[PDB]
């Protein structure tokens, strides 16, 4: 075939790989920040559910 | 614990040769005691006296190796006037291997220990310079 | 990543409802073909172990192996695609919600950037 | 942390050391295990009663039951060993080696 | 539905089928005795099933066609060569002895499987027990070495520590000159080369060791040449005695199930007959083993599983 | 041994394979229809 | 034993493991461990003999000590924070003691001594169950509290386990001891990535379970315990020896076989956390596992050892009992590298 | 029917203790689900005051809550007294 086919195929491939590399760097940074802080959906370790607490008079005023 | 490592690391590399030698001797003695305890637990030789002789010889060998390594490394660092150079640690490691060979009394162990201890000491110095991590914290 | 504690997660659901918002894998997917190939290999090995004509001992058994492998492969591919979509969605949402930690790089041109040149001699 | 808890943990550690020393008489090993269990029972009972954690009063009894079951199991094994050797010395179990 | 743990779980209990008539019996005698004739009569009268003595080609009879295979493919030994050259340099004596012992072990396993599956008893010739007398005769005469009998003892103990000894042992006693005359009358060209010392060693190895060992745990019926002709008295003696000293009364449904699982699946039965001890008489080089196995595979019904042979005539191959 | 082709097992295996294939085809069709519905393609 | 009793004991073992995995209370987890230990002992003693009894008593002693240590750790954690839920340990001493308890249960060095002897004494079937099924409860518990475990202790124990498994596997001749040391080394590999990513731990566990199930089923199929008994196999079922050699190559970490997937992936994860020296050390150590696997392959399939005459009779009989899932196990343990990304299923 | 009766007759001879034990156990298992007094036992257990009854704060929209113990509103234990 002609050179334009290989030229444009290489251009598309280069775009795909560059986007993938940038996405991988962003993923690593996001993971590091998320584990360090814990304010995102990832790395949310469970805590005690508050629906288990009994809110009723307890035979003693001071709980 | 980690107190002995802190004592060794607090001293500057190019000064206080005697204190460095004492810290290295303490570390070597601790390692010798641990390995002697393991050997005693896993292989009770014949009695109490042979056991105490074995633990004494192991601890003395390890302490001598550590003392020689520390003294030689610090002396080389001072004399060369070039601190933070892994070459000093390489010389210290080879000297320690040489004393290990002399204690075991065979040239093969002496040469192999010189090579494989100078290499390890140089790698440790390089890691200390570049901040290499052995037990890395869980970043990501 | 540890998406185990992700909020609003059903404890024992293979495929959540939102996973239906993604395109299902094609039936001619190369990975599905690979699962079919694995099933065929399992059939051939089963024939070999039992000391039977390897190629043509049990056609029904080989067909069942292939079909089971394709079934499990299809569902596994759906779950994998859903999980990767979740990861990308969380990534983009977090990078949008924290602009301070991901500043826009000041775009520069190679003309005004000095890179050291090391000749090869 | 008062001295009672410290003494109980010291007792548990002493019993563990006795179990791991292994002079002879596997029955002594079982006795050391059950001493560790008794120390666990005492410590758990004190902790649970001190804080008035009412629903946790079940925990010691349950514990004891299970542990006693294990003891029974252990005894059975010991018996078989003796029935194969005539005595329960620990050093006789040396057929298998690393 | 072949027998298995599931069948035992639902219905298959083997203690119901035993009806006091099983009474596995082994008829043992000296070479060229009347025991074979006697064994057949006992099985006929008692309603049991007679198993002919296991030979070189016994295993070939139970697998595939009953027609025996080539000597090279099954046994690699011959009895006539043993009679002609007992001190053969190529170790034929041990190879014959081991092949015969393993064949007898397979026959005993088959007999036990039949007894447990059906409940009808069996009658046997020389079993795995009493087979050691031929080994002792060979060793004392100098045919085989000491390492030979050591390996045989190891294999025998490992294989026989898992089977129930027979209920009744029947022994036919014939004096050495009488059996020598019988051998001369037989006319088999190789058999008159049997030395009298060999037969004497067989007989005294029978009497000194095997008989007391069977007596201490089982019932022994020592019969002379004349009194063994009348099978009626033999059967009456069999009925009259009661078995209460062996392990058979102590067996239960679970132990019988374990034994029935062991007797079938012949690979486990023969598993320890090929222990990796390298005696020059039994070991085979890699090239010889490869060539012989390749030649074995080219047999008509031996390339694939029993039901998957096209040349034999099995059809519907692609749907089995 | 002397075994004929067990038609029961063969029938069960063929039925299982055919049922699994039909179920997979139907599930794929429903999944693509649901995806096109959710994304507003068709 | 009776088949019904054996089935009941197996159900009880599985129920104990399930109770450990699905429970959110420390007491219930301890109860599950006790039930598992209680029902697991007769499985070792199914074939009664002195070796089985000694192995069972060693296993019982080790497991009972581990359970007592685990309960003491639970008690201390409750003392310093009145919480029963399995979460952050809230105490360093309790975490250390619980880590030792779970190491004893798993078999990580220096608590590894019991594994080779227990595997050697007990049968192949018992060994297969012990090697793969037992690991699931302690590994689940460790995964549930991975955010609190001290990286130094876990990492040094994993490194020691890899070293010990690699060194001890070289000397052994019996296949069961080789499998025990292989399990020790694989668990050293698998527990090293716990502080970083538990998904890699689960993936390595699944791959290791598949590989060891395939290898144990192959060893049961050709009833061989020592190396020479395995060398004799080629004369009867060469296909079994070939499949076993392929599985052994897979278990050594050779690409493109499936056994390369975990190690590689695990290394990748420890490279994300700037841990470089340790993955290199564990790779050069796994070279020893590869060496003794290669020696076994040389003995088994790649060369033809001398046979025995009686083996001729074994040519005429076929394997009466066929174990299902063996071909599937072999295929899953050999040719699943191209589907590596499926690990995102959080398996 | 006949076989079951014959088996029960056989067991009542030469083994009466087991028959009595099984009969008593079966009766103890079965009967409580049929007795009409079990709800009475539950109500009696519920009516025993172990803790102090904490009064509610009045907001003008509690007609079912009595303002005094003597007031007719509230649960009554006349059914227990009649028992
Ligand atoms: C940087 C810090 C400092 C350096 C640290 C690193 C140095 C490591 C030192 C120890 C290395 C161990 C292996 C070496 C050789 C093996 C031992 C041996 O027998 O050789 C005797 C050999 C003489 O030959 P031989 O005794 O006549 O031959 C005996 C028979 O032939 C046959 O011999 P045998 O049958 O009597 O063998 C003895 C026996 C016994 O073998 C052993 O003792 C094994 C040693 C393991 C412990 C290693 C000590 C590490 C301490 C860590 C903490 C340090 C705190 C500070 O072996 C066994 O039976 C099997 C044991 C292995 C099975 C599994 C056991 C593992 C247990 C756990 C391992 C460690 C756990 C740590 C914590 C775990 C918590 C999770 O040479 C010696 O005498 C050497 C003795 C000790 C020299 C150590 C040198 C120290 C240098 C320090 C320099 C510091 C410089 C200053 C700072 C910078
Ligand atoms: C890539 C892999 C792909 C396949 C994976 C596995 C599947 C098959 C393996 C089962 C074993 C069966 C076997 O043994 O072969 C016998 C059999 C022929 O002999 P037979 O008379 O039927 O039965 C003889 C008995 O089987 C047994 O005969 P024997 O016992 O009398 O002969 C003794 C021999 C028997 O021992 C063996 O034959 C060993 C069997 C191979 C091991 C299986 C390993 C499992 C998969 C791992 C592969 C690893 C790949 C990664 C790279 C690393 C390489 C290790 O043992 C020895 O010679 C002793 C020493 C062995 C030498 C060293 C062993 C190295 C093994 C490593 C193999 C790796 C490559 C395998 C490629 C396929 C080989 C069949 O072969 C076949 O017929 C099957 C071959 C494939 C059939 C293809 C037909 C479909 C194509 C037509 C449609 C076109 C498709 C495209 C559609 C679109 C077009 C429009
Ligand atoms: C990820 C998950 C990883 C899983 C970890 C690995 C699992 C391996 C443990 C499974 C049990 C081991 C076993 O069955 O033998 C090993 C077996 C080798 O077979 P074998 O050597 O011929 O069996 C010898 C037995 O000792 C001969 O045993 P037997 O003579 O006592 O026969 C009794 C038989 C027959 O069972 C019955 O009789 C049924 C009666 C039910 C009674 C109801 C009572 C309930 C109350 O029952 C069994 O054999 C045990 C079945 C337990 C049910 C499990 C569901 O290998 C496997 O089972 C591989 C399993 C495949 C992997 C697991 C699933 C794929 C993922
Ligand atoms: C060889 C590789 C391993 C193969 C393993 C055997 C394959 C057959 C298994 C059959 C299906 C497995 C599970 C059955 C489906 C129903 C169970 C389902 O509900 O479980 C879900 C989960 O599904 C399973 O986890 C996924 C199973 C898929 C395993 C294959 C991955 C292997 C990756 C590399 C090999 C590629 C595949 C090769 C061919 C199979 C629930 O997840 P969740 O309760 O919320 O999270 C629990 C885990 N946590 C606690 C860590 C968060
Ligand atoms: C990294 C740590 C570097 C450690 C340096 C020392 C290693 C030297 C080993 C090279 C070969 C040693 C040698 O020459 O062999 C001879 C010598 C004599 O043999 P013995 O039977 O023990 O006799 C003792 C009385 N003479 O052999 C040895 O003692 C050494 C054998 C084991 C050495 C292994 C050291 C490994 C240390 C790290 C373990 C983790
Ligand atoms: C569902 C309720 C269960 C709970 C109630 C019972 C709890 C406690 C009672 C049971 C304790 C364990 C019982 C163990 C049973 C073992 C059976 C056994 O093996 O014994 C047989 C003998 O027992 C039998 O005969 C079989 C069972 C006997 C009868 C079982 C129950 C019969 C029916 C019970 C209900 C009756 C009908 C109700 C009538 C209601 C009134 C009109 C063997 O006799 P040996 O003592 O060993 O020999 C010594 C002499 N050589
Ligand atoms: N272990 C053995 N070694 C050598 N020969 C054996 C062995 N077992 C059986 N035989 C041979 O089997 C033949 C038949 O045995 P025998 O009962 O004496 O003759 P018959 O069957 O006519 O009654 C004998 O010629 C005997 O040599």
């Amino acid at each position: 075939d002609g050179p334009e086919k290989n030229y444009e195929k290489t251009m598309a491939i280069l775009q795909i790989e560059a986007e993938k590399a940038e996405l991988r760097l962003k993923e690593l940074e996001v993971r590091r920040l998320m584990r360090a802080r814990g304010d995102g959906p990832w790395y949310q370790y469970p805590t005690i559910d508050k629906a288990l607490i009994d809110h009723s008079p307890k035979t003693t005023p001071d709980n | 614990a980690k107190t002995l490592l802190h004592k060794y690391s607090d001293i500057p590399e190019g000064t206080e040769c005697h204190r460095k030698a004492y810290a290295s001797t303490s570390i070597g003695g601790a390692t010798g005691l641990i390995v002697s305890a393991y050997s005693i637990a896993l292989k009770p030789p014949a009695s109490f006296l042979e056991g105490v002789a074995r633990t004494g010889r192991y601890t003395f060998t390890s302490a001598a190796i550590g003392a020689i390594f520390g003294l030689t490394s610090c002396i080389s660092a001072q004399v060369r006037e070039k601190p933070d150079d892994p070459l000093n640690y390489f010389i210290g490691g080879c000297a320690g291997g040489l004393t290990l060979g002399a204690r075991t009394r065979s040239y093969g162990i002496g040469a192999a220990a010189c090579a494989y201890m100078g290499l390890t000491a140089a790698l440790v110095k390089m890691g200390q310079l570049e901040g290499w991590q052995v037990f890395a914290e869980p970043k990501v | 990543t540890m998406m185990s504690g992700r909020p609003g997660r059903v404890p024992l659901q293979f495929l959540p409802n939102e996973a239906r918002s993604l395109p299902p894998p094609k039936l001619t997917d190369p990975r599905l073909v690979y699962m079919g190939f694995l099933g065929y290999c399992s059939g051939l090995i089963d024939n070999a172990i039992r000391r039977r004509p390897v190629v043509s001992a049990g056609l029904h058994r080989q067909l069942l192996y292939v079909t089971s492998f394709v079934f499990f492969g299809y569902y596994l591919l759906k779950r994998q695609d859903y999980m990767y979509a979740l990861r990308d969605h969380d990534m983009f949402a977090y990078v949008k919600s924290h602009p301070e930690d991901f500043p826009e790089k000041d775009k520069k041109t190679y003309g005004e950037i000095l890179e050291e040149f090391h000749p090869v001699r | 942390m008062p001295l009672v808890y410290m003494n109980i943990i010291m007792a548990f550690a002493i019993a563990l050391a006795g179990l791991l020393m292994y002079r002879s008489h596997l029955m002594s090993s079982l006795l050391c295990l059950e001493g560790m269990m008794l120390s666990l029972f005492i410590m758990s009972t004190l902790i649970i009663l001190n804080t008035h954690f009412t629903l946790a009063n079940m925990m010691p009894i349950i514990l004891l039951v299970f542990a006693a079951c294990e003891a029974a199991l252990g005894l059975s094994l010991l018996v078989m060993v003796s029935n194969t050797y005539g005595t329960d010395y620990v050093q006789n179990l040396n057929l298998l080696q690393c | 539905l072949q027998y298995g743990p599931l069948a035992f779980v639902l219905g298959e209990r083997t203690t119901r089928k035993l009806t006091e008539t099983s009474k596995v019996i082994t008829v043992d005698g000296n070479i060229c005795s009347g025991k074979g004739r006697l064994a057949r009569e006992i099985a006929e009268k008692l309603g049991l099933r007679h198993f002919p003595e296991a030979g070189i080609h016994y295993a070939d009879s139970t697998t595939g066609d009953g027609k025996p295979l080539d000597v090279q493919l099954s046994g690699n030994c011959s009895l006539e060569k043993f009679y002609d050259d007992p001190k053969s340099n190529d170790g034929n004596s041990y190879r014959l002895q081991s092949w015969l012992y393993a064949s007898r072990l397979l026959q005993y396993a088959d007999a036990l499987e039949h007894l447990l599956s059906t409940g009808q008893g069996v009658v046997l010739e020389r079993s795995i027990y009493s087979d050691f007398v031929f080994l002792e005769a060979m060793y004392r005469q100098g045919f085989i070495r000491k390492q030979c009998v050591e390996h045989y003892n190891e294999v025998k103990k490992v294989t026989a520590c898992e089977y129930l000894p027979p209920h009744v042992v029947v022994y036919v006693d014939v004096p050495v000159p009488e059996i020598q005359s019988r051998i001369q009358k037989k006319g088999n060209p190789h058999e008159m080369k049997i030395t009298a010392a060999y037969l004497q060693d067989i007989e005294n190895a029978y009497k000194k060791t095997f008989l007391p060992e069977m007596s201490e745990k089982c019932e022994v019926l020592q019969y002379s040449a004349r009194e063994a002709e009348d099978a009626e008295k033999v059967v009456e003696d069999i009925e009259y005695l009661k078995c209460d000293k062996g392990p058979w009364p102590d067996q239960d449904d679970r132990t019988f199930h374990r034994l029935r699982m062991l007797v079938q699946n012949k690979l486990e039965v023969l598993n320890y007959t090929t222990i990796p001890v390298y005696l020059p008489e039994i070991t085979i080089g890699a090239h010889q083993s490869d060539r012989v196995f390749q030649k074995f595979t080219e047999l008509p019904g031996r390339k694939y599983s029993p039901g998957y042979n096209e040349d034999v005539g099995d059809k519907w191959i692609w749907l089995k | 041994p002397h075994g004929s082709p067990d038609w029961l097992k063969v029938g069960l295996t063929l039925g299982t394979s055919v049922f699994l294939w039909i179920y997979l085809i139907k599930q794929h069709k429903e999944d693509v229809l649901e995806y096109k519905r959710r994304n507003g393609l068709e | 034993m009776n088949p019904i009793i054996y089935t009941t004991l197996i159900m009880t073992v599985m129920s104990g493991t399930m109770l450990v995995m699905i429970s959110s209370h420390w007491l219930l987890i301890w109860i599950g461990f006790e039930m598992n230990l209680l029902a697991m002992i007769p499985v070792l003693m199914k074939n009664f003999n002195p070796r089985a009894t000694e192995a069972a008593t060693k296993y019982f002693l080790t497991q009972a000590t581990a359970s007592m240590m685990l309960m003491m750790a639970i008690i201390i954690n409750l003392l310093y924070s009145g919480q029963w839920t399995i979460t952050k340990m809230f105490n360093p001493v309790a975490m250390t003691m619980m880590t030792m308890a779970l190491a004893m249960k798993l078999g990580l060095s220096p608590f590894h001594f019991w594994v080779p002897e227990v595997t050697q004494g007990i049968s192949l079937q018992a060994g297969l169950l012990l090697l793969t099924w037992q690991k699931l409860a302690p590994l689940s518990v460790l995964c549930q509290i991975s955010q609190s475990i001290n990286p130094n202790l876990m990492l040094t124990m994993a490194m020691l386990s890899i070293l010990i498994g690699g060194w001890g596997g070289l000397n052994q001749t019996q296949l069961r001891k080789i499998m025990a040391y292989s399990s020790i080394a694989h668990m050293g590999w698998m527990t090293a990535v716990l502080p970083y990513n538990t998904t890699m731990t689960i993936l390595n566990l699944l791959i290791y379970i598949t590989m060891t199930l395939a290898m144990f089923m192959l060893l049961i199929h050709s009833s061989a315990t020592t190396t020479l008994s395995l060398s004799h196999t080629w004369n009867k079922m060469p296909v079994i020896t070939s499949l076993m050699m392929v599985t052994l190559l897979s278990m050594g970490g050779l690409p493109p076989l499936s056994g390369f997937m975990p190690k590689w992936m695990i290394i990748q994860e420890m490279t994300k956390n700037e841990s470089i020296i340790m993955p290199t050390l564990m790779a050069m150590t796994a070279l020893l596992n590869l060496y003794f696997y290669m020696r076994l392959a040389y003995s088994s399939s790649l060369t033809m050892f001398p046979s025995t005459n009686n083996m001729k009779m074994k040519w005429q009989f076929e394997h009466t009992k066929q174990m299902k899932l063996l071909p599937t196990m072999i295929v899953l343990s050999t040719l699943v590298l191209p589907m590596t990304p499926a690990l995102s299923s959080l398996n | 029917a006949g076989r079951i009766a014959s088996f029960l007759k056989n067991a009542w001879a030469k083994e009466p203790v087991l028959v009595a034990s099984f009969a008593i156990g079966g009766l103890a298992i079965i009967l409580p689900s049929l007795s009409p007094y079990t709800n009475y036992a539950i109500r009696i257990n519920r009516a025993t005051p172990y803790n102090y009854p904490v009064p509610l704060r009045d907001d003008g929209n509690m007609p079912d809550v009595p303002s005094h113990p003597q007031d007719p509103q509230g649960p009554s234990l006349e059914w227990l007294k009649n028992l």
